[PDB]
């Protein structure tokens, strides 16, 4: 016999796009980027498009980017993996670049997903000639 | 950011002079505060004067100052760089009466401090000495006017200001004293200054652990209240109040 | 202020005491002040600061030595708030917890008049499983005096 | 810290659920305290006397901010003289100028 | 970078506007472009861009399209998403950028 | 205005329109041109479709 | 000033509290009564540590 | 980045970088609104005075101060320099005037402070000016607008906003500066200019203009700011 | 919307008033309003409420050093 | 927590045992006493003072410890 197989994107998240004032333009881009090409794909299709996954949102603290991406989990019918940029930077070696992996697996394994990495500034900066 | 923090010449990468920042915190050091206010023809500047000991001089224990006749001081910070600072203030205030045949203007006296701070707080010969200065004096133009040098170079004029650990608890109080009815009087404006400081310490004061100076358009030379004086206020202000 | 005729700002000066925070000898002299409170509210007729107030007032207490004229004022004022909001189960309730206080339950007329109450306002309740439970309880009480009237 | 998984809370949905925070240098309040008191020390003096005029003794000179100095107060007076509850009045005094700190 | 263990190294320079025509129509074969759109013209538009850049502009078109419930491509759609994919965050500050001579 | 009136007719999202036609209540009304009326008219519109008369 | 939160719920109805504040710092220096303080008040809350 | 080379002002990184007056330019970003527009007939100087508190006097420490007759200067940046770098743009105008019997070009001047700026900017004792100048004059029969960096660079401007929103201030201008713009509408933009970044109610008393025409550079008072501030409302 | 207020509460007027508050900042005026209500008994938000807390939101942004600017 | 044997198989408590201890934890203690001094350490005559109390003093006179109400940490 073989027993039918996990960490996130279980507390689907209570916010909605009626509880997020204004912000049309942003709303309109993140869901083209997010949300039609997993409902819509015959429109991305007809023109002959692969649709624009990975979007970034960048903009002073506090003007509701996080609560965007709840709002796209929320409204969300795949999958939400959310992370912070800061929690890639663990002590021990070859970590960092671990969990990366692992989260983009369980992404790949748990089908149409959205991952969501609320501060990438931490490790994600201009690469710099490294040396230490 | 620590790395630029142990010299003074050095721009934070967000452009900060921690050695400044931090000679405020000197100036946060001494445990006494100081408040001043101007009413309409007068200024006031009131400290805490802690003598925690019989054996101590009180006479000699002080932190007001006569720059000049006409002029007055209230140190707070470390007790000898305000000394050497009220020094240097008399110095420059004999020379510009020296030169220029008349009293230094109260702002121009701050002007030189802050100017003379700011040298230090550029080059790097000494530690910017952290104490504040709140200056005092009636100008036959403009009135009785307050200031203060704090030790980066900013003298900034003031209706009513306070230096200190509870500078910010004073600033509080005296916003609120005067957006009501600025124009204060003689005893009004010691009556505000020694409630400023009464409230923020949380303690009513006896005739000896306080200290005013004063000075008036009709009396234009800074005194010193005796203890007679500040009792006389403290008792009829308290009981009138 | 109030026995002079007006009580609309009579209300006002009383609704101003944090007895809560006080500190009072015990919890009575607090009570009494929160049962005034609410008293003065209900006669000027301002129940959102009734209810607010109630919140305030745990009822545990009430199951002590002295606290039956305090309990009997505060569940009469609690009635009185709950038959001017319409409800009838909580006003069942408060008069089944006036029947079960010991004073009450020591004279003819006076646990009478309560056990009728609580039949009254058993009957008038809308229909629910908690409504059908409690005309159960108020059935088997036992103590209706088989009165031939609210017995029937 | 070298944690940071160990963000924030936030997963309230729970009534009586209300938290204590404690630090130095959503909860957006704060009650400031200063480790002296201006006189509680009598008081905190006198609860501590498990087992009042030499409390004020005491407190002329006292510096503290805990039931330790009782602690030593009653300890150093009762293990180190009288033996070589009251009968310490000045005792407790001594003690408390020894406090080191 | 020894020879021996990496014996050849080939370079990648960005499309020299023949190779960005050639990706263009690579990345637009797909595509329902209207007659007189010159791919031409769009590479040109693009100077220095890479071949990510050429398939972004292909899809940000797409996408303008999409928007008004349309299949249908035209020279001001590639013309607007060169625009907005080639957006270049020059330096902000003149005084930064007017140090060097 | 404009922005309002086309929000309204199209994406169903009155609580956009009736932004947008505050913004030209409020410039027509600093200008105090009389197309400040048709602008209150249309908030007015907007929050009565809202199903909060 | 965090008792009120527990014994009722005005934050809801015409207000809302975002769940109101989940107590305050508790601001201490080295260490007065930061524990026993907050020990006291819960007792007189009835509530639990 | 380079982050050993960034503590010295005689090193250069191994990039041609001098970080430290990149840092003091920060500082400068990091500072009051002033913003300075070259009117077709005249310039005009503008930054906000906004305190810290009501006690502050806001009539005894002024932002936008004379250095001649014809010349004027505001700053962005912190308060002590700019006080040591008006002093040094006065006496050098002195010296000027002194040995040539006439005012100091508004070029000249500008040249001269940026020349005493690199002289703080050329040694490790010695902390670079954290300022940015921004000089208005009437030398010849046109207006002069220019900037003054603590790196010593020196520029002409037509309009330009510094400090703590300069990009949306220099956007601002860049989409309502017209060259043939008279002093009196210069004024006008020049208010809106730093409402567009200016938070709180900018009462006339909070805010310091300066204008600059063939009579002479003048700082405007209080009276004459709170006429434009209700003329602009 | 969700929070209930009283009749002569315009936020008309404190949405003009000009600021660089965000999104947060008008979350946490709104929150720090209806505490103080609570606070304070007075079983209604007012125009008082809002004008304290923006005020308290607002002016938060201080306590800085002043020869920077 | 007690050490009992148990049947192999059944895994039954069968009669109980007192008390285990391992050869290390016999080992675990002084036989010969160590004996130099206490003037034999120099210097900390605070520190050696303390301790003595702390450790012997509720050892042997426990009883006034709490007569006066002194927690013998
Ligand atoms: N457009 C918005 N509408 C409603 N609330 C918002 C909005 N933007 C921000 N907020 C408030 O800000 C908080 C979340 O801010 P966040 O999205 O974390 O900002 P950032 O991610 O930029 O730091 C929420 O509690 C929410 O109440
Ligand atoms: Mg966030």
């Amino acid at each position: 016999d073989v027993l039918p197989p996990m960490l996130t994107s279980d507390q689907k998240p209570d916010v909605m796009y009626a509880d997020i004032g204004g912000m049309d333009i942003q709303k309109q881009e993140v869901r083209e980027a997010v949300e039609l090409p997993l409902t819509h794909f015959e429109l991305y299709k007809q023109i002959g498009i692969d649709p624009p996954r990975g979007v970034l949102m960048y903009g002073p603290p506090g003007c509701g980017k996080t609560m965007l991406a709840k709002a796209v989990a929320h409204h969300t019918t795949a999958a939400f993996i959310r992370v912070v940029g800061s929690e890639f930077v663990q002590k021990y070696l070859g970590e960092g670049p671990r969990m990366v992996r692992d989260v983009f697996r369980l992404a790949k394994e748990n089908a149409p997903a959205i991952i969501f990495i609320d501060e990438i500034d931490a490790i994600a900066t201009k690469r710099f000639d490294a040396q230490t | 950011s620590a790395g630029f923090d142990r010299h003074i010449t050095i721009f934070s990468p967000e452009g900060r002079l921690y050695q400044v920042e931090y000679a405020f915190k000197a100036i946060n050091q001494g445990g006494l505060t100081s408040v001043a206010v101007r009413g309409k023809d007068c200024a006031v500047i009131v400290t805490q004067k802690k003598v925690p000991d019989k054996l101590l001089d009180s006479s000699t224990v002080t932190h007001l100052f006569k720059i000049t006749e006409n002029i007055g001081c209230v140190m707070t910070g470390m007790t000898a760089d305000s000394r050497s600072q009220v020094q240097r203030a008399r110095y420059e205030a004999a020379n510009w009466k020296y030169k220029y045949g008349y009293e230094i203007p109260v702002d121009m006296l701050c002007k030189r401090i802050a100017d003379i701070s700011q040298v230090y707080t550029q080059n790097a010969e000494m530690r910017p000495l952290g104490c504040c200065m709140i200056l005092i004096g009636i100008d036959e133009e403009q009135g009785p006017q307050v200031y203060k040098c704090d030790p980066a170079g900013y003298y900034c004029g003031f209706k009513a200001t306070a230096a200190g650990v509870k500078q910010t608890e004073s600033t509080s109080f005296l916003e609120k004293k005067v957006k009501k009815k600025f124009d204060w009087t003689f005893e009004q404006t010691v009556e505000t200054a020694i409630t400023c400081l009464s409230t923020v310490l949380s303690i009513d004061f006896k005739p000896s652990e306080i200290e005013v100076g004063v000075v008036t358009v009709e009396n234009p030379k800074f005194r010193i209240l005796t203890e007679a004086e500040i009792d006389a206020h403290l008792v009829a202000l308290a009981e009138r109040d | 202020k109030e026995q002079n005729g007006d009580v609309k700002e009579a209300a006002s000066i009383l609704q101003e005491l944090q007895v809560e925070t006080y500190g009072s000898m015990e919890k009575k002299e607090r009570v009494e002040f929160i049962l005034e409170q609410m008293r003065l509210c209900l006669a000027v007729k301002d129940y959102i600061r009734t209810q607010i107030i109630s919140k305030k007032i745990n009822t545990k207490f009430f199951q002590e030595e002295n606290t039956e004229k305090l309990k009997l004022k505060y569940y009469n004022l609690m009635i009185q708030l709950d038959q001017h909001e319409g409800s009838y189960l909580s006003i069942c309730k408060h008069y089944r917890a006036i029947y079960d206080t010991p004073c009450i339950q020591a004279e003819s007329e006076k646990w009478q008049q309560a056990l009728k109450s609580v039949v009254l306002y058993v009957i008038l309740a809308p229909f629910d499983n908690e409504q059908s439970d409690l005309v159960h309880r108020i059935s088997g009480d036992k103590k209706l005096e088989e009165i031939p009237k609210y017995k029937d | 810290l070298m944690e940071l998984l160990n963000q924030m809370d936030g997963f309230d949905t729970l009534h009586r659920v209300k938290m204590i925070m404690a630090t130095n240098r959503r909860l957006d309040r704060k009650i400031h305290i200063d480790l002296p008191n201006e006189q509680a020390r009598l008081d905190i003096l006198k609860i501590h006397a498990g087992p009042e005029i030499d409390y004020e003794a005491i407190v002329k000179l006292s510096d503290g901010f805990n039931g330790a100095d009782l602690r030593n107060v009653c300890t150093e007076a009762g293990m180190f003289a009288i033996r070589a509850v009251q009968e310490d009045f000045m005792k407790a005094v001594r003690k408390v100028a020894d406090s080191k700190k | 970078l020894r020879p021996g263990r990496i014996d050849r190294k080939i370079e990648f320079p960005p499309p020299n506007e023949e190779a960005r025509l050639d990706i263009l129509k690579i990345h637009s074969r797909k595509m329902n472009l209207t007659r007189g759109i010159n791919l031409r013209k769009i590479a040109e538009l693009m100077p220095g861009a890479s071949g990510a850049e050429v398939k972004g502009v292909c899809t940000e078109a797409g996408m303008y399209a999409l928007r008004e419930r349309r299949v249908h491509v035209t020279q001001e759609d590639f013309e607007m998403a060169v625009a907005k994919v080639m957006q270049k965050d020059s330096e902000k500050n003149m005084s930064i950028k007017k140090l060097w001579k | 205005m404009q922005s309002g009136i086309i929000h309204a007719a199209e994406e169903k999202d009155w609580k956009t329109a009736y932004s947008y036609f505050y913004e030209a209540f409020e410039g027509y009304d600093s200008i105090d041109s009389p197309k400040a009326i048709t602008s209150l008219k249309y908030m007015l519109l907007c929050k009565i479709m809202l199903n909060t008369p | 000033e965090v008792i009120e939160l527990p014994l009722t719920n005005p934050e809801l109805f015409q207000r809302v509290g975002i769940i109101p504040p989940k107590g305050c710092l508790l601001y201490g220096p080295p260490g007065t009564g930061k524990t026993l303080l907050a020990r006291a008040v819960a007792s007189q809350l009835d509530c639990n540590f | 980045a380079e982050r050993g080379y960034s503590f010295s002002l005689t090193t250069f990184s191994p990039s041609g970088k001098l970080v430290q007056i990149e840092y003091a330019l920060a500082a400068v970003a990091g500072g009051a609104p002033s913003v300075g527009i070259k009117a077709a007939n005249g310039v005009v100087l503008a930054t906000e005075k906004k305190q810290k508190s009501i006690l502050y006097d806001e009539r005894s420490v002024h932002k936008v101060e004379p250095i001649t007759k014809h010349i004027g200067l505001v700053y962005s940046g912190m308060g002590p320099d700019y006080r040591v770098l008006v002093h040094r743009a006065r006496k050098l105008a002195q010296q000027y005037y002194l040995v040539y019997q006439e005012p100091i070009p508004t070029a000249q001047l500008v040249q001269r402070v940026a020349s005493v700026m690199q002289e703080y900017t050329q040694s490790g004792g010695v902390r670079p000016f954290g300022v940015s100048l921004l000089i208005c004059g009437w030398n010849e029969g046109r207006p002069y607008l220019f900037q003054s960096d603590p790196s010593g660079a020196y520029f002409a401007w037509k309009a330009t906003a510094m400090g703590k929103n300069y990009v949306n201030g220099k956007t601002f201008l860049e989409k309502r500066y017209n060259e043939d713009l008279e002093l009196e509408d210069a004024i006008h933009t020049a208010i809106l200019t730093l409402k567009e970044s200016f938070e709180g109610q900018m009462t006339e008393d909070n805010i310091e203009v300066g204008i600059c025409n063939e009579a002479g550079f003048r700082r405007l008072t209080p009276t004459e700011v709170k006429d434009y501030l209700a003329a602009i409302a | 919307s969700k929070m209930n207020l009283s009749e002569e509460v315009d936020l008309e007027d404190y949405v003009a008033r000009p600021d660089k508050i965000s999104g947060a900042d008008i979350n946490s005026i709104c929150q720090e309003s209806g505490m103080l209500a609570v606070r304070e008994n007075r079983y209604i938000v007012l125009a008082k409420d809002f004008e304290k807390a923006y005020k308290t939101v607002i002016k938060k942004d201080e306590q800085e050093h002043e020869f920077y600017k | 927590g007690d050490l009992v044997g148990v049947n192999k198989d059944s895994y039954l408590i069968l009669e109980t045992l007192p008390t285990e201890y391992d050869s290390r934890v016999k080992a675990m203690e002084v036989d010969e006493r160590p004996t130099e001094q206490y003037s034999d350490i120099g210097g900390l005559d605070k520190q050696i003072q303390e301790l003595v109390e702390a450790i012997v003093l509720p050892m042997n006179h426990k009883e006034k410890f709490e007569n006066l109400g002194i927690q013998p940490p």
